[PDB]
DNA sequence: GCAAAAACAAGTTTTTGCTGATTTTTCTTTATAAATAGAGTGTTATGAAAAATTAGTTTCTCTTACTCTCTTTATGATATTTAAA
DNA sequence: TTTAAATATCATAAAGAGAGTAAGAGAAACTAATTTTTCATAACACTCTATTTATAAAGAAAAATCAGCAAAAACTTGTTTTTGCGTGGGGTGTGG
């Protein structure tokens, strides 16, 4: 799969940045849009996608190996919809 | 690229890394102009440093033989400032320069 | 935030390499992201999340605006499935 | 009289000469002056703003070195007469026979060099400003105005007034060559003044000097330093220069009446105005072997009490000779069992060739910056070194960063490297920069007797009682100072320590053998080469036993 | 062998390196211009630094050979001329001025003070 | 007598220091291998004539070998004048008929 | 007598506002896809520490460029000697 | 009695080698900084399912970023161009 690891490797080879500096960028880029999440911002990543944010309210859920009913706890999340572009070259992305 | 990039290469003195088979080349040079090989591999990486400050390029993978370049105050200035903004190591650096003479211009007498 | 503005932000963090450094690096993930996509593989990264592609079989549709039914063929779509950080700070409640 | 003088700093000066009416006040003068437009006043803060190079138009001349303004201020070309005069001015005889005298200052010597690899232009005027003194340093009467050139100079460019070590043609090389030709131009004026008012005059000796019995006695400076000394004079007279003191005119005036009560003539208005190496070597091959016999012979040598130094090249070679003779000191037991650990920050060399280079800048090292307005350098460690940016990165003990472009790195730059070293009963250590709290400098040989691994017992020289230091495990506070048991070839010299030295086969040359025997009066060289082989070598002045 | 002209070159006196192959042939023009032989090898060389400002060099002919050396001491605009060339050529002095004699020894075997050239 | 002397006037002594500077050659060197070309050149060497000598004598040394010594002394039999003259006046002929002379392939320049 | 700091011309890289391009967002009803609690089992990214290794610098033996010094004929003048008118 | 030579003999001055110095060649060794390997170890994946919640379908507008460009601002390079030591000096002994 791909890893933080390859690309920081890949900003390395294909802009010069020092292997620290591209290391801290690829986790900075990551840690910004957990801020960016985390305080109730939306991120529209143009040519990507968005991340929205989405309010839960509690559901009936259960333990599917026992069958004991067990509330879902009323929780937000964050929902990815990716934008027309990427699913253009998506479509016919057979593994 | 930048292998080796971030370490010091202040020093005069210059542990050139070459391919054993370009290693024949420079002792056939040294043999047809009578310089030492330091000799023949300083000067030509002096007038190529001289004629090209940018030398792009896209980067040998074989046993490799090292061999002592004593450099000038002149040339060891320039191939610092060559490396630093290049990115290669020192070493890198003055290998790449030296094979593109020494295959351009196979004799340089001038 | 939009990309620019995650750029400006990174720019600001990252002091010493350039702004145009910077969103070319970002451009780049991005652009790496979307081909390892296109390539039909995954991307894991732990604390974050995964970005996979599930399969949509051949299906029936219809066009909301006037009604009338079209089939559509078979595709791949991304999906996205947060990390446990994420998962943990994006919730504020217990 | 001239006696002519270096300005040193301008905020000395420019409180100094703005601080019995006085004589008359402050005042300024010359060719050039005018062109600012100042004349005659002078303010107290545009004095010391022209000091330091802040002149009154846009211009400005400060350069800055060392983190501090080295640029001259300028010359002080003071203007001074025999005891006659004053006691003259004392009647109070018009103050103008001298002010008028100095007002000689109407400057044929003033230049500015202008290059274009190839000279000085005649700039001919300056601005100076003269300030009015009425007593010596002793509070006898010598009324003396101190004439300030600035070093300041107006082909329509301003430019510091010349000066040029080799050829001596300049304005300062002049002056200082004319230094008795000026005074001797001085000199005619209060008599041509006088010639007028008809007082007396007489020659009294060396140099056409001419020159009213009290004057003997209102001489107590120059007859001191005389009993003092019996050119260089010079030394005497800033030593037994006491400061000012503040005195009330008028009980001055009574003071100077009652103790000339006896010798004297007034009524000298009332009648005269009716003017209408020995050297031994030992043998060892291996290095192991040599440096193990040396260090034993060296910790021999401290436990009698004979004062020793160790020598080597090398700063690997310093090192294995330093552990090899710390262990043997130890088998000896001068140095103490109980050792602790601390760091400490060794100076970086580096010039204008080499500051604008990355390469010798790396994360973990110290640098400083002289802030000239707390008066103390900045600590700063190296965090990151960029390429894309060429700038380095520096956080300071609060752990803040600021990101520096190296071109805007100067000699206000300190750069230093941080190392660790044991510490230990007897340990010499060498301060290598300028030390907190203390007057010792570079090159000082400090001696450690005790440590507490919270507090060091430091003998300072001449001090004669324990000092103390810190012990420290950060940069932010490590102590500028190295271990001293085993120095550098030539590195200090002494006329009576003996020079526990190793050479080996190669470090023969005739530098390192010359700055051996400049280092101490005898070595006991251990030498590398074969017995009788290395004598070979003592082919020059040093001589065998 | 030929080493880098590393040192900076101000003095008047060169040992000038000739292989034993030229030695004897310049003893030979030396005999026949009635010149000594050092002061041969100097007219030949300030001359030679004169007619070819720009001069290519020869391939190592001699390498392995035996040399010997010859005691020079040139004049202030000779050493001038030949320090000019030794910074536009960037061998060593020694090298340099030994080079020099051979190609004027080679190419006018009876060189006369620019005014005559050649018989052999 | 190894050891021999030529009478050059003034006017020959300026033409002699030219020549021989050019030539790059010391003055008695010059004057013997001078010497030996005009012995060589005209071995049936006559009466020339001493025009010169209304001119202040001063003498060059020159040292001879055996092979130019024996060569002056035969050829003091095709004269009868004196040693100096058989010296000196083909010396004169040589400077007046072939300065600027390397080697005698190479002519009057 | 030389650096070292300061001025200055010359590009060179980085930042900044503009405006069409380009991509995004909206609305209509309906089906599946996804969302998910616990727990067990097996994978896998990922930072720490260690081992490899390689750039950079220092060493050791030899060689010889460059200079200084000791010797040597070479050029030459001073000096004593000599045969003839 | 000169004098035109004949032949030494010191003076020294272009030559011409011997030695010392210090720095270049070349293969070699040491050292630490960077790179790759090894290794925990917790995050991730999949299954078990009853049921509650989102979102593609398309297609023409509003609209909301953006990117490429033109212009300026920070910035580095190389080259002049100015400065500062440190001085010398008669006394009345000054000028931190
Ligand atoms: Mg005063």
């Amino acid at each position: 799969a791909l890893t933080k690891a390859e690309m920081s490797e890949y900003l390395f080879d294909k802009l010069g940045l020092s292997k620290r500096d591209a290391k801290e960028l690829v986790e900075l880029f990551f840690e910004e849009i957990r801020r960016a999440l985390e305080n109730g911002e939306q991120v529209k990543l143009s040519g990507f996608g968005n991340f929205d944010l989405r309010d839960k309210n509690q559901r009936p859920g259960r333990n599917p190996k026992t069958g004991e009913d067990i509330p879902i706890t009323a929780r937000r999340v964050v929902t990815f919809r990716p934008g027309q572009k990427l699913k253009s070259r998506v479509e016919n992305a057979s593994p | 690229m930048k292998r080796f990039g971030t370490r010091s290469a202040t020093g005069k003195m210059v542990k050139l890394k070459l391919p054993v088979d370009v290693e024949s080349l420079l002792i056939e040079a040294s043999n047809r102009s009578g310089r030492s090989r330091s000799f023949e591999a300083v000067i030509r990486l002096k007038d190529h440093l001289h004629r090209y400050p940018k030398f792009n390029r896209a980067g040998g993978k074989s046993l490799v033989k090292y061999l002592t370049m004593r450099l000038d105050d002149e040339t060891n200035q320039l191939l610092i400032a060559a490396k630093n903004r290049s990115g290669w190591c020192k070493t890198d650096e003055a290998a790449d320069r030296v094979i593109d003479h020494l295959i351009k211009f196979p004799d340089f007498y001038n | 935030m939009t990309k620019s503005e995650l750029i400006e932000r990174l720019a600001t963090q990252q002091s010493h390499i350039p702004a145009k450094t910077v969103e070319d690096a970002v451009k780049e993930m991005l652009e790496h992201m979307a081909s390892t996509l296109a390539q039909g593989e995954r991307i894991e990264i732990r604390g974050f999340g995964s970005f996979s592609l599930h399969y949509r079989a051949p299906r029936t549709g219809r066009n909301p605006k006037t009604g009338d039914k079209v089939e559509l063929e078979g595709k791949y779509v991304p999906h996205f499935k947060p990390g446990k950080e994420l998962r943990d700070r994006a919730n504020i409640y217990g | 009289m001239m006696s002519i003088a270096q300005v040193r700093s301008a905020g000395s000066a420019g409180n100094f000469y703005t601080d019995v009416l006085g004589s008359m006040g402050e005042r300024w003068a010359g060719r050039g002056a005018e062109q600012l437009g100042l004349q005659g006043s002078v303010d107290k803060d545009v004095f010391t703003r022209l000091l330091e190079g802040r002149l009154p138009d846009g211009a400005d001349l400060s350069r800055m070195q060392d983190g501090s303004n080295r640029h001259r201020p300028g010359y002080d070309l003071t203007f001074s007469a025999p005891k006659s005069v004053s006691m003259m001015a004392m009647g109070g005889d018009k103050i103008d026979a001298h002010n008028q005298a100095v007002d000689a200052v109407r400057e044929a010597l003033a230049s500015t060099r202008v290059m274009t690899g190839q000279e000085t232009v005649l700039t001919g005027n300056l601005v100076m400003a003269l300030f009015n003194h009425d007593t010596s340093r002793d509070q006898e009467p010598q009324l003396h105005t101190h004439a300030v050139v600035a070093n300041v100079t107006q082909n329509g460019e301003w430019k510091t007034l010349s000066s040029d070590k080799v050829g001596k043609t300049g304005f300062i090389e002049n002056v200082y060559a004319n230094q008795i030709a000026f005074g001797r131009l001085y000199r005619e004026k209060l008599k041509e003044q006088v010639e007028a008012l008809g007082y007396e005059t007489e020659v009294v000796g060396k140099h056409g000097m001419w020159e009213g019995v009290p004057v003997e006695a209102f001489s107590g400076r120059s007859q001191t330093i005389r009993e003092a000394v019996g050119l260089k004079r010079d030394v005497a007279a800033l030593d037994t220069r006491k400061s000012k003191q503040h005195v009330d005119p008028e009980i001055k005036m009574a003071e100077w009446m009652q103790t000339l009560k006896e010798t004297g003539f007034r009524a000298y208005r009332d009648a005269a105005d009716q003017a209408d190496r020995p050297a031994t070597i030992i043998s060892e091959p291996d290095r192991n072997v040599r440096y193990a016999r040396l260090a034993g012979d060296f910790a021999a040598s401290v436990k009698a009490g004979e004062e020793s130094v160790a020598q080597v090249s090398g700063v690997r070679e310093q090192a294995i000779l330093t552990q090899a003779i710390r262990s043997e000191l130890k088998t000896q037991g001068v140095l103490g069992l109980p050792e602790v650990t601390m760091t400490a920050l060794s100076p970086v060399w580096l010039d204008s060739r080499s500051r604008y280079l990355r390469d010798m800048y790396r994360p973990g090292m110290v640098m400083e910056q002289w802030n000239p307005e707390t008066r103390s350098h900045d600590r700063y460690v190296i965090d990151r070194v960029t390429a894309q940016s060429h700038s380095l990165t520096l956080r300071d003990a609060q752990g803040e960063t600021q990101v520096v472009r190296i071109s805007s790195l100067d000699s206000s730059w300190s750069l230093f490297r941080p190392e660790k070293m044991p510490v230990a009963d007897g340990e010499r250590l060498r301060v290598t920069g300028k030390i907190p709290g203390l007057r010792v400098s570079g090159g000082d040989r400090l001696q450690v007797a005790s440590v507490s691994e919270d507090a060091m017992t430091v003998v300072v020289p001449g001090r004669a009682e324990p000092a103390t230091l810190p012990v420290s495990d950060s940069p932010f506070t490590a102590l500028k100072l190295e271990n001293g048991w085993v120095e550098t070839p030539g590195h200090s010299v002494s006329d009576s320590a003996t020079v526990f030295a190793s050479v080996t086969q190669m470090a023969m040359d005739n530098a390192t053998l010359n700055g051996l025997a400049r280092s101490g009066r005898d070595v006991r060289l251990y030498s590398s080469l074969d017995e009788t082989r290395t004598a070979e070598k003592l082919a020059r002045h040093p001589s065998f036993t």
